[PDB]
C-alpha cells in the first residue's frame, strides 16, 4: 500500500518536473 | 576597507555547519533495535530527524538573511569583521536553542531561550546595518551610488527587525560545498571516532585476529563508501549545474535548501541499508528508503533547473538555453540520479526480490554513466537524429 | 572544460574536515579522571592527542600535494571531476589507516593498509595527471604555453609517485577557513549532540526544574563562548594578515600548518579550563596550558607574516611592507594575541594566586583590543610622535 | 621548574620571531 502511494507521490514529484520543463520550452 | 569575500566564505562554511549539527544525532542512533525495540527506537528516530529539518531549515533562513545583509554591504572592516563574527556566533545556538524548545514545549523557559537568540541575530545584524550606513562607502556600490540612499536607510533595516529575488550565487554556491562537504564525509568521523579496533577487544573477542576485527567493522565501510559515493556525485550535479548559471533566483534557493536538507539523511540511509535486514522483508524497507531519499534529493536539483529554464534568458547561460549545445547533456546530468532512484524504487515493488541486487547495481553504474555521461549523449543524439 | 575553482573550494571543504577528523576523540576524552584516575586517563590523552597532530600532518601534506596537482592542471571536465572526487575518497582514509598502523605497530596489516592508501592517493594523482596532459588545453596556461612542456611531462607526474616554492594563496586561505570553522564550532557539536536536558533527568535529578539542568550545564557553555571567541579572534588576525598578502611561499604554508595544527587544540584547552579545579592548585596547570596552546596558535601566525616580510618586496602588499601605512597595525594585529597568551602565562608563575583571574580578563580584553586596535595604534603613534 | 622551562622556550620562539623581524627590517 504505503509504498505505491510514495511511488505515486514520486511520479507526481518527477510529472510536474517535466511540466515545468515544458513550460520552459513554450516559453521559450 | 578591503574585499569581504573572505570573510562571507568562512560564514558560510560556519553556517554549513551550523545547519548540519542536528544529523550528527541522527546518525548516532540506536541502527539495531534486536528483539524488535523498533516499537520506540523509530519514534525516538523519527523525532530526531524532524528536529534535525526544523533545525536546517531554520538555520537556512539565518543564512538567506545574513547574506542579504551582506549583499546590501560591500565591503569589510576589522568592526565589521568583528560584529559578523558575533552575529555568527549568535546564529550557532539556533539549532541547540530549537531542540531544548522542542523537547520542552510546555515549559516557557525553552521558547523564551529562542526567542532571546532570534533576537540577539536580529540585533546584531541591525548593528551591522547601522554600522554600514554610517560610512556609506562600504555599502555596495549601487545603494552608495543611488540618490535614493535614504529610502534604503529604512529598506533592509526594516527586514531584518520574492520568488525573482536574485540570490548570491557565489554564496550558495559556498553553503552547498560546505553542506556536501559534511554530508559526504559524515560517517567516516564516527569510524574514525570510536571504530578503531582496541587491541583488548581483537585479543579477547577475536582472539587476537586484528583482519576479524576488521572483517566486523566492513558493513560500515561499505555504508561509508556508498554514501561518500552518492553526494558526491550529487555535489557533481549540482556544481556541473551551477557553473551554468548566471544568477540566483529565491526559487532557486529554495529548491537548492530541500535539496540539501534531503541530502543531509544520506549517510542514515546508507548507514540502515548496509545493516543487512535480519529477514528478507526487512531489507525493502531499507532499500526503498535510501531510493526515496536519494530521489528527493537529486529531483530538487532538476526542479531548480528547471525554475531556472523558465527565466534562461536573464538566468541560464546561453549554452544551457533551448537548444543549446549541453542542454541535453545537463538534462541528462541532472535527471540521471532521479531517474535511477526511481526505477530502484519501483523494481522494490515490480521486482522485490531483487531489489537489493538492482539498487547495488544502480550504485555501480550511475558512477560510471556520469563519468561516460558526454559519450552516451553524443551516441543518443546521433542515433535519434538519423534514424 | 570549464572553471575548476569550485571544484578546488569543495576539496578543500572535504580536506579541512579530514584533517580536524581527529580532534573529536580528544575533544569527547575524559575530563573528570576523579578519583585521580589522572595516572591513565592523562596517558591515553597524550596518545589521542599526539594522533591527531600526525594525522593532521599527513593530512596536510595530502592536501599540499592536491593543490601542487591542481596548479599544474588549470580547468576542469566530467573526468577530472570525477577523478578528484575519487582522490578525495582516497584521502579520507588516512587518518583512521594512521591511527590503526599506530593502534597496532607490531601487526604488518596496519602499515599494509597505511601504504595501501598512500599508494592509491598516488595512483589517482598520477591519473589525474596523465589525463589533463593528454588534453593540452587542461593545463595552466604556462605549462600548455611553454615549449619546454616535454619535461613539465615528468616532473610533476615523478613528484606524485625548497622555501620559495609559490603556493596557491586562495587554497591556504581556503583550507585555514574549513580549519577556523571546525574548530570554532567543534564543541558546539557537542553541547547539540548529547547536552540537551532530557525531560525524565529533569524530573528525577533536578525534581523537574530545567533551570537546575542548565545552570549544571553552563560550564560547557562558558567553555563554547570562550573557544569560539578565541579561534574567530584568531582567524580575524590570519584573515587580516593573508588580505595583504600577495603570494604564500612554502615556509608560509609550513608556519600556517603549524598555526592551524595548534589551533585545533583550543577547544580542548577551553573544555578543561571551565571543569573547574576539585584542588584549585591544578587550575593553575589548566590555565598555563589555555595560554601555552593559545600562544602556539598564534606565534605562527606572527611567524608567517615575519617570514613574508623578509621578502616583502615581492611577496607582500605594499600597505604592510617596512614603513607602509598599515605596517605598525598589522604588527599589533597579529602580536596581540601572543604578547597577552606569554604575559598570562608570565602571571601564571609571577602571579600565580590571581592566574585564573587574568586570564578571564585576558579573555575579555583581547576582543576589544581588536576592536579599538585602529584607535590604539593611532594613540600610540600620536604619543610616539612628540615624545 | 616545568612552567619555567615551557616559558623560556616561549620567551625563545619570540625572540627568534624579532629577529627575523629585525632581519627583515635590515633587509628593506
Amino acid at each position: 500500500l504505503i509504498p505505491i502511494a510514495v511511488g505515486g507521490a514520486l511520479a507526481g514529484l518527477v510529472l510536474i518536473v517535466l511540466i515545468a520543463y515544458l513550460v520552459g520550452r513554450k516559453r521559450s | 576597507i578591503q574585499c569581504s569575500q573572505r570573510m562571507l566564505s568562512f560564514s558560510d562554511a560556519l553556517l554549513s555547519i551550523i545547519a548540519t549539527v542536528m544529523i550528527l544525532p541522527v546518525t548516532h542512533t540506536e541502527i539495531s533495535p534486536e528483539q524488535q525495540f523498533d516499537r520506540s527506537v523509530q519514534r525516538l528516530l523519527a523525532t530526531r530527524i524532524a528536529v534535525y529539518l526544523m533545525t536546517f531549515l531554520i538555520v537556512t533562513v539565518a543564512w538567506a538573511a545574513h547574506t542579504r545583509l551582506f549583499q546590501v554591504v560591500g565591503k569589510t572592516d576589522d568592526t565589521l569583521a568583528l560584529l559578523n563574527l558575533a552575529c555568527m556566533m549568535t546564529i550557532t545556538f539556533l539549532p541547540y536553542t530549537f531542540s531544548l524548545m522542542v523537547t520542552f514545549p510546555d515549559v516557557p523557559l525553552g521558547i523564551f531561550l529562542f526567542c532571546v537568540c532570534v533576537i540577539a541575530i536580529g540585533v546584531v545584524q541591525a548593528l551591522i546595518v547601522g554600522y554600514a550606513f554610517h560610512f556609506p562607502h562600504l555599502l555596495s556600490p549601487q545603494i552608495q551610488r543611488s540618490a535614493h540612499r535614504a529610502l534604503y536607510r529604512r529598506h533592509v533595516l526594516g527586514i531584518v527587525l520574492d520568488l525573482h529575488e536574485p540570490l548570491s550565487k557565489e554564496r550558495v554556491e559556498a553553503f552547498s560545498d560546505g553542506v556536501y562537504a559534511i554530508v559526504a564525509t559524515l560517517l567516516i568521523l564516527d569510524i574514525c571516532e570510536d571504530n578503531v579496533p582496541d587491541p583488548k577487544d581483537v585479543k579477547e573477542r577475536f582472539s587476537g585476529s586484528l583482519v576479524a576485527a576488521l572483517s566486523a567493522t566492513g558493513p560500515r565501510f561499505l555504508a561509508y563508501f556508498g554514501s561518500f559515493a552518492t553526494v558526491g556525485l550529487l555535489w557533481f550535479a549540482h556544481h556541473s549545474l551551477f557553473l551554468h548559471v548566471r544568477k540566483a533566483t529565491r526559487a532557486m534557493g529554495l529548491l537548492n535548501t530541500l535539496s540539501l536538507a534531503f541530502v543531509g539523511g544520506l549517510p542514515l540511509a546508507y548507514q540502515q541499508t548496509s545493516a543487512f535486514a535480519r529477514q528478507p522483508r526487512d531489507e525493502l524497507e531499507r532499500v526503498r528508503v535510501s531510493c526515496t531519499i536519494i530521489f528527493l534529493a537529486s529531483i530538487f536539483q532538476l526542479a531548480m533547473w528547471t525554475t531556472a529554464l523558465l527565466h534562461q534568458a536573464e538566468t541560464l547561460q546561453p549554452s544551457v538555453w533551448f537548444g543549446g549545445r549541453e542542454h541535453v547533456l545537463m538534462f541528462a546530468k541532472l535527471a540521471l540520479y532521479p531517474c535511477a532512484s526511481l526505477l530502484a524504487f519501483a523494481s522494490t515493488c515490480l521486482l522485490s526480490r531483487f531489489s537489493v541486487g538492482i539498487f547495488h547495481l544502480m550504485q555501480i553504474a550511475v558512477p560510471c554513466a556520469f563519468l561516460l555521461l558526454r559519450l552516451l549523449v553524443g551516441l543518443a543524439l546521433a542515433t535519434l537524429r538519423v534514424l
